[PDB]
């Protein structure tokens, strides 16, 4: 019934990815649209039906920009060589020069069909055309003349209303040269900067100097029959960035550094956020403890605060020398911890505040797993004489581990790349001394990562960090599978 | 060693589920608590063994007091429903595992756990865990477990409830043979009034949060206090007919029954303190075949259990909505529909009144 | 009622001190920020608490421009109700998708065989062990071209974020496939000799006794979204699109750190989160 | 992708943004097109970004000396204002937003760092950098400070390096030489390492920011402070009774701070060109525009020559003059973002104590020209 | 309605349970599988419920082949052991799920339900849930389900299972009643003997997989197959001595006991595939032991246990010679104390006796009901 109407649209959209272009998203658009149509129409493959719509996410918004980015790691892509061929020499084909003068012009009514008329200061020689109509790009060839137009002059309001038909109309003077609308109260003489003829060749119209574009380091290039055009596009490096991980020295000695202080820094995360999250949820739903729904609430309610905020709030509570956490610290003692020009204090702050905003997750696991022991194994148990701590050691803890290893594991995974608690609080911590590229002692290999492509100095090469993702993800891969 | 509870009490803040009781558990004596499902059982079996508070009165174990004492140093013991065994540990250390804490003993457990696996044949399945054991070795393991401790009173909440009938038949008789040779109290919860009357030295029944009854098992069996005793206690339920009486001896009670034919029939019973609507009560092995006793019941034969060893027979006897079951050992040639009588003695009928508390018998009946 | 050893009280009345000082202590830095909403003036440091309490910066935060007495009527610089309501279309949105796919896959892992389903399982966790922070580029391509065919879920556009948010689904599907493993088989298979089709006993059967379980994750992806930041500020781009995520941020200038104003914007964003574990009181 | 019909435009929060929406609501009165001045964090960061892939504002605001790279990437569009408009302005303010010979920014108004102090505290504020630290103990027993400021950003801590020696890029006549750098050399290391020498000896924090250090001046807790015009606007709220001199001295040579001028370019990627030279022409740069944005928030002395000789008369704009003129133009080119980024590296890693003056400064000195 | 069964057969992997078995059910016919806990009661009930798989053989109800038939379409209706009632719906949805989904009748599930709830005696209940009622009326919500399903044939899996041993003597004249008046096939998993016996009209009983006996409730009593059979029918279990074959005959044979007393006894038992000087078990059931006065063969030992049922008495007797205490049964009372000594006869009409292999020698003692 609807397979045909869906099955049209798989065509309709389709067929266009074949044109214009984008052969890179005509593919994948077909394929997983088409499995679609060949899953939910018969009732042979009905168990994919499940699967399908879930999957189809995974392809489309985690699995593809993975596959893409993996491409992106084979190239010079960087922040100077950003664009494709086709969006760079359009681009510089865009701009302009000013090869006349401005004149200021007038619109002026006549019935329907407006009127327009220019003024030459340097000669002080006026010009008008006849009565046109707004609407496409049309040429008013303008005449010189001395008398006035008839009607009144438009207001701001009304030509801006025509700006578009107004910025279509080239026109020229009688022996003048070619004008176009540069203001709302100015025309002047723009011309194209470049010209691209027959083969890939542009050249300047202003200076006179022919470009060719260069393949090599992706930008166009003079030669002595030198100057660069930088709007730069992206060309293919096969294998390089890669090569340069293992090559930079530089680059490779923090590269394992930071790899200690993240798999340290999710592994102390797990540890304390089970720990005291485990603790809590045990003394939540102790039989004797009074203000359970009371004590319940009040320690999830850090976890009803944004993390991004809780951690903005904490970047201020924990300056070195102000702050209000210091503030009471050279209170009752008589310290400041250096919590963010210190690497360990730094780390200890990340740990603190981490923890912080991670038990209450852990603690709503414990909670509803721990309704999974049931009572008489405590109930036996106080038969036998134990107390709160044997409890807890002998009976609670192995016996919770067990349900709770796959999501502490995966806890762990959450924090190896956590990537918004590093940036907004220290945004790597203090910068590791005479490094190649940026790099900090409380930066994860996520935020090493995303330092070296996009903040600003240090270079900002997302070929090279590609390489790096690459690199990190199938080890990570070759890891998890071997585990 | 020698419990006893004195108007203990349990509530729930305004509503009494079980109301003031009285038990007096002497030495080495096997008690069994019984009723149906949700009547209190367990709850006293929990009050005594302190996993549930006393809402008022007084327990004593040993003859000192326990209410506020917790149950580590009661000096008892109690195999669960569930057998509540650690999932995360063997039977080994779950065996041990009430005096590895509290005295690290390394060679006191082991002889102990062996010694107790013996008994119980858990010698092998000591490095097992409870998930690949069995339902009956499971419930073994749970024992074996009270067996270490060794407690002065054994506390255990229907512990053959769950295995099969045959095993459940054979436990008993382990059970037995397991608590005379050891000849401590034992506290034993259950629905079943065959494991009651097999096992116990003395039946505490109850009905809705009320002891209804205490006494050894024949002396229940033989003398019920009250319809639902007389009720719970039998193989085959007791036949309850409605009847009229006529005259009141001081020796014995007369009865009439609500038949087509106003028979009647004089019954050695207590006539301290006419025309009154009471339930004659009698089983149906104390049944007669009908040439025998003067006093016959015809009836339509609806259902005939055969057994082998016996043939169960519910007979429809005019003018009452209850089917007089009948019974007799070996099998018995008779139809489904066939016209069939029996005959009812006097010497064996129960009698209890419109409220339900039942007239005490004089019949000298063999056993009490 | 279980009789209760030595004393009880020993560790009942020092568990609630110690429970007291955790709750001081983590509530701590949110008692601050209420205290800074309600500081004058906008500076970064000032009093712990405040001398006099100040409505000025929750007014701009609730969209009221205040006249002072010296520099005229100030505007309220952001629109925080605006992006508060964003956030809540995001994270509802996409909460609602992530149940609605994560569940049905998880259904098909749990009960229907087809093979590689070990595999698939296996290799969507470790796919998603890459950090969408570096993909950001392949995600503005990625939304940039598939914007103009369809462009309500495009470049600066909340659909884009939600449909960005619909990937990462693998601990959803283990965690559900975990609990209907967990649940009796005579319900399904009654249901099917029932003759109730394999979608009536997902919808009619085992849905209504997984609702606990579906408002949780509900809950995990709903946090999850209110709080994710580099995608939502790489996809939305004018501020009236913006959420709470991308804006807040827009506060802290060191050169014009609105700090005061920032906090009556904080312990309102706190606000869905909240009214969802109220409303999860079920 | 920019919209068309209106102008987005960006501009730094602390400069009078709601001032500058209003210069478009009234170019919204006549033109009927609305105007939106929005002011995002790392604004200078995010539009190289957004830029060159076609998104960003119609209007981007800053000081002249990022818009080279800016320019240089393709991402300005070229200006075209006539010899009437140009001749409006000063000669200079154009020089700044000259790249290759093409105006690339409209010129806005000039910035210039100046010593702002507190009369009722300190009527007669330091000519020298020297007799700073007398000045602190003696107003540290009264319960105050003698100067509190950003150090946090180059161009607050810069005028104190530059003045014994320091500078960016050599000019060699006619052009800036960017192989040759004095961050390195001894006048900057002096500079530097009496500013390291102020925290070791407890007269400031390391970690002291622009926020910190304009609450402790407009709260009365601190004598001095170093900050631009937009910086006067707070001042003026909290009614400090102020002054703005010139700045200390530093061995004899007075400070040389980096002269920025605020500048307006065209993003190439926008459908708006034409709207954007009317609105900055024909409605910024005029006397009400310039006013407008000015009575929010000090522009400093404006490119604007018929609007500045009005303002001129403010003696603290004659004072950031003063110290525009003892110190130096900004340079426009490319290298001044790394220029600066290896600048504030080296400060907050000698003010911290992790490195030496010298190791910073030459760390600095290699990441310029590597 | 009419449910049969040729070499059907199951495996898990390479692993064999049951070989090749054959069931053939009449219409209207009480059928009972019976054995220990995991012989393959529920396996084979569900094999016919079609919720598990048959690895080889043809299985067909009302003469087509339903292997391949999903449970639905099979004319079968299931009573769950643990009831299976969907917490969720209430009682009157739980009975009439199955007809509400597909054909929603409002009118006929209203009759349906209060029709079947008349006859369980449900109607107060049926707008609670399944958490709400006891165990007892959980379970008639799994069977009013069947009811209101009006299948061809029944399946009953552990019904009577978890109830109240009082309460689950009362619901086996509630399904006896019921299954005659609706008089259509019930196939009836149980462990409890007890149940067979009453219940059915055809048992099977089932020894790990295999099927050791088919027949009526009093020819697996009187005539077991083998030692299982024997053993396993019994309120308490069947006594087995170990005997040695001695002499034989056409119409009997001999045997020698175990004790230091060998005395000797003929058994009227098929002597055919027998042999002299072969070890078997003499099977004697509690209740066919007679007092030691009237039989000739006498078994004298110390009384261990004496369970006093009220109704009659059983004594377990240490006979000191085999060491497995011969169980003793008789009506009434007997006064008995423990540890006291007691002889009983051996009547040999009464007599199984069963193989090496344990298969039964066939008695030839004609027993009534037969
Ligand atoms: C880093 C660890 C500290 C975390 C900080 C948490 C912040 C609060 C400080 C808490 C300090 C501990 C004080 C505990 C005092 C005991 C109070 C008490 O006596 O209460 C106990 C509650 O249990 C209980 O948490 C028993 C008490 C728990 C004590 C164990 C503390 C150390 C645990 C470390 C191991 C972490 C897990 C490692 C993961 C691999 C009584 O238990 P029971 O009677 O058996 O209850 C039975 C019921 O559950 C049945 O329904
Ligand atoms: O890398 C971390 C920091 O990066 C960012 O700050 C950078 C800027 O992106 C660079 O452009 C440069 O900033 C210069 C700026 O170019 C120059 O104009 C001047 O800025 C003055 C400005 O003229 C004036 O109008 C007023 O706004 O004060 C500004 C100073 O605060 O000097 C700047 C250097 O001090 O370098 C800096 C880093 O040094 C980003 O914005 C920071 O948030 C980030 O921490």
């Amino acid at each position: 019934s609807v397979l045909g109407l869906l099955g049209l649209l798989v065509g309709y959209l389709v067929v266009l990815m074949y044109a214009q272009g984008e052969y890179l998203f005509a593919i994948t658009t077909l394929i997983l649209s088409s499995a679609g149509l060949y899953i939910f129409a018969n009732r042979k493959a009905y168990a994919w039906r499940y699967v399908y719509p879930g999957m189809a996410g995974m392809g489309l918004f985690v699995l593809f920009p993975l596959v893409c980015t993996i491409a992106i790691a084979f190239t010079n892509y960087s922040s100077t060589n950003q664009l494709t061929f086709e969006r760079a020499q359009e681009v510089l084909l865009d701009r302009s020069w000013q090869a006349g003068k401005t004149y200021n012009f007038g619109l002026y009514p006549a019935g329907d069909e407006w009127q327009l008329a220019l003024s030459d200061g340097e000669t002080g020689k006026n010009y008008l055309s006849d009565a046109f109509k707004f609407g496409g790009e049309q040429k008013l060839q303008l005449k010189e003349t001395t008398a006035q137009p008839e009607g009144e002059r438009a207001n701001l309001r009304v030509i801006t209303q025509n700006r578009q038909a107004l910025s279509d109309i080239t026109a020229i003077l009688p022996d003048g040269n070619k004008v176009m609308m540069s203001s709302l109260r100015q025309f002047s003489g723009t011309q194209p900067l470049y010209t691209l003829d027959g083969d890939g060749t542009l050249t300047n119209n202003q200076s006179g100097v022919k470009y060719r574009p260069n393949n090599q380091i992706g930008f166009y290039q003079s030669i002595t029959a030198d100057e660069k055009l930088s709007p730069g596009y992206t060309v293919t490096t096969g294998w390089k960035n890669f090569t340069r991980v293992f090559t930079d020295e530089g680059i490779q000695k923090p590269f394992l550094a930071i790899f200690v202080w993240t798999v340290v820094f999710s592994l102390i995360t797990v540890f304390l956020t089970v720990a005291v999250g485990m603790v809590l949820a045990c003394l939540v739903q102790w039989e004797a403890l009074r203000g359970k729904a009371v004590y319940r609430v009040l320690l999830i309610l850090p976890y009803a605060v944004p993390s991004f905020i809780s951690i903005l709030i904490f970047k201020g509570l924990f300056n070195q020398s102000f702050g209000e956490i210091n503030m009471m610290l050279s209170a009752l003692f008589g310290v400041k911890p250096a919590w963010f020009s210190d690497p360990t204090t730094a780390r200890t702050m990340l740990i603190i505040v981490n923890t912080w905003l991670g038990y209450p997750y852990m603690m709503i696991l414990c909670m509803g797993l721990l309704k999974a022991i049931p009572d008489d194994l405590y109930e036996a148990s106080a038969m036998d004489g134990a107390g709160p701590f044997q409890n807890f050691f002998k009976i609670t803890l192995p016996l919770l581990i067990k349900p709770l290893t796959p999501l502490m594991i995966a806890s762990f995974a959450f924090n190896f790349n956590n990537f918004v608690l590093i940036q907004l609080l220290t945004n790597g911590g203090p910068d590791r001394l005479g490094t190649t590229t940026p790099a900090g002692y409380t930066d994860l290999l996520v935020n090493y990562t995303y330092r070296i492509a996009f903040e600003g100095g240090g270079g900002q090469d997302f070929g090279l960090a590609a390489a790096i993702a690459t690199l990190i993800f199938l080890l990570v891969g070759a890891l998890a599978i071997v585990n | 060693a020698s419990v006893q509870l004195q108007n203990v009490t349990k509530a729930w803040g305004e509503v009494v589920v079980s109301k003031d009781i009285n038990l007096d558990i002497h030495e080495g004596e096997f008690v069994v608590f019984v009723g149906p499902s949700g009547c209190g059982k367990s709850t006293l079996l929990r009050m005594i063994a302190g996993l549930e508070t006393i809402t008022s009165g007084d327990l004593f174990i040993g003859e000192k007091r326990m209410n506020d004492t917790p149950p580590a140093e009661r000096g008892v013991g109690m195999v669960f429903q569930s057998y509540a065994l650690y999932p995360h540990l063997s039977v080994a250390e779950n065996m041990s595992f009430g005096l590895k804490l509290a005295g690290a003993k390394k060679e006191v457990i082991n002889q102990r756990v062996n010694q107790v696996a013996e008994v119980l044949q858990l010698a092998h399945l000591l490095d097992r865990k409870p998930k690949a054991l069995s339902g009956g070795q499971r419930q073994r393991v749970a024992i074996g477990r009270t067996l270490v401790a060794e407690p002065s009173v054994f506390l255990l909440d229907e512990p053959l409830s769950n295995l099969d009938a045959a095993l459940r038949v054979q436990m008993r008789i382990e059970i037995s043979r397991l608590h005379k040779r050891l000849g401590r109290t034992m506290i034993y919860v259950t629905h079943d009034q065959v494991e009651a009357m097999t096992l116990a030295d003395k039946i505490v029944v109850l009905d809705a949060g009320r002891v209804a009854q205490v006494g050894k098992p024949l002396e229940l069996y033989h003398y019920p206090a009250d319809r639902f005793v007389a009720g719970f206690i039998g193989s085959p339920k007791m036949n309850f007919l409605p009847v009229k009486v006529t005259a009141t001896a001081i020796d014995q009670v007369q009865v009439e029954l609500p038949m087509p034919n106003r028979q009647q029939v004089w019954l050695p019973v207590e006539s301290r303190d006419v025309g009154a609507n009471m339930s004659l009560g009698i089983r149906p092995e104390h049944l007669l075949p009908s040439d025998i006793a003067d006093v016959i019941l015809e009836g339509e034969v609806q259902v005939v259990e055969q057994l082998g060893n016996e043939t169960q027979i519910h007979i429809q006897i005019p003018s009452i909505r209850q089917n007089l079951v009948y019974r007799q050992n070996d099998v018995v040639l008779v139809e489904e529909g066939a016209t069939f009588a029996i005959g009812l003695p006097p010497e064996r009928c129960h009698l209890f009144r419109e409220d339900g508390t039942a007239c005490r018998r004089l019949h000298k009946e063999p056993g009490v | 009622a279980m009789v209760q050893p030595k004393s009880q009280k020993a560790r009942l009345f020092i568990t609630h001190l110690l429970l007291l000082l955790f709750i001081a202590a983590i509530m701590f830095p949110l008692l601050m920020v209420v205290a800074i909403s309600l500081r004058q003036g906008n500076f970064a440091t000032g009093s712990l608490i405040p001398e006099q309490i100040s409505w000025d910066h929750w007014k701009l935060a609730l969209g009221f421009s205040v006249e002072q007495a010296d520099g005229r009527i100030t505007p309220p610089p952001f629109p925080v109700l605006l992006w508060l309501w964003n956030s809540v279309k995001v994270a509802g949105i996409s909460a609602i998708g992530i149940v609605a796919l994560s569940t049905t896959c998880a259904y098909a892992f749990a009960r229907m065989r087809f093979p590689g389903k070990a595999t698939l399982l296996k290799g969507m966790l470790i796919f998603q062990m890459f950090p969408a922070v570096l993909s950001l580029v392949a995600l503005y391509a990625l939304f940039d071209r598939l914007g103009e065919y369809i462009p309500f879920i495009g470049l600066n556009t909340h659909g884009g974020v939600i449909f960005a948010y619909l990937g990462g689904i693998a601990l959803h599907v283990w965690t559900i496939k975990g609990y209907f493993e967990t649940i009796d088989s005579s319900l399904e298979e009654a249901a099917a000799l029932d003759g109730a089709t394999p979608w009536q006993a997902f919808r009619l059967v085992l849905l209504p006794l997984s609702v606990p379980i579906l408002a949780v994750v509900f809950i995990l992806s709903f946090i999850a979204a209110i709080t994710e930041v580099p995608v939502a500020s790489l996809l939305l781009r004018d501020v009236n699109s913006y959420t709470l995520a991308v804006g807040m941020q827009q506060y802290l200038n060191p050169q014009n750190y609105l700090w005061g104003d920032f906090a009556a914007a904080a312990v309102m964003s706190a606000l869905p989160i909240t009214i969802v574990f109220l409303l999860a009181q079920r | 992708k920019i919209e068309e019909g209106k102008l987005v435009i960006w501009i730094n929060g602390d400069k009078g943004y709601n001032g500058l929406a209003e210069v478009g609501k009234k170019f919204e009165k006549d033109t009927g097109i609305k105007v939106t001045v929005e002011h995002p964090d790392k604004l200078e960061e995010k539009f190289p970004q957004v830029a060159a892939t076609g998104d960003g504002p119609d209007i981007i605001f800053w000081a002249h000396d990022r818009f080279g790279g800016y320019a240089q990437s393709g991402l300005l569009a070229e200006i075209t204002p006539d010899k009437a408009f140009q001749d409006k302005l000063y000669p200079f303010t154009w020089d700044a937003v000259r790249y290759n010979g093409k105006l690339i920014a409209y010129p806005i108004a000039v910035e210039a760092l100046s010593l702002i102090y507190n009369k009722d505290l300190l009527p007669n504020p330091p000519k020298t950098w020297e007799e700073i630290p007398a000045l602190d103990k003696e107003l540290k027993a009264k319960g105050k400070s003698a100067l509190m400021f950003n150090l946090q950003e180059p161009y607050f801590t810069w005028p104190l390096i530059a003045a014994d020696g320091g500078y960016a890029f050599k000019y060699e006549n006619g052009k800036y030489d960017i192989k040759d750098v004095g961050v390195d050399n001894a006048g900057a290391k002096a500079g530097l390492t009496f500013l390291v020498d102020l925290i070791k000896n407890k007269h400031m924090n390391a970690d002291t920011d622009y926020s910190i250090a304009e609450a402790a001046f407009n709260k009365g807790e601190t004598a001095m402070t170093i900050n631009g015009p937009w910086a006067w606007s707070n001042i003026d709220t909290s009614k400090v009774n102020y002054g703005v001199t010139v700045l200390p001295t530093f061995k004899g040579q007075p400070s040389k701070p980096f002269v920025g001028v605020l500048s307006a370019g065209i993003n190439a990627a926008s459908p708006n060109k034409e709207l954007a030279k009317e609105f900055l022409e024909n409605y910024l740069l005029t006397d009400e525009g310039l006013e407008a944005v000015n009575k929010d928030k000090p522009l400093g002395a404006v490119a604007l020559k018929s609007y500045e000789e009005e303002l001129a008369k403010d003696p603290r704009i004659a004072a950031t003059m003063e110290n525009a003129q003892k110190g130096e133009i900004m340079p426009n080119i490319p290298q001044m973002s790394a220029f600066w980024y290896a600048v504030r590296t080296a400060v907050i890693n000698a003010a911290s104590g992790r490195q030496t003056v010298d190791e910073a400064l030459k760390d600095a000195q290699t990441r310029i020209t590597k």
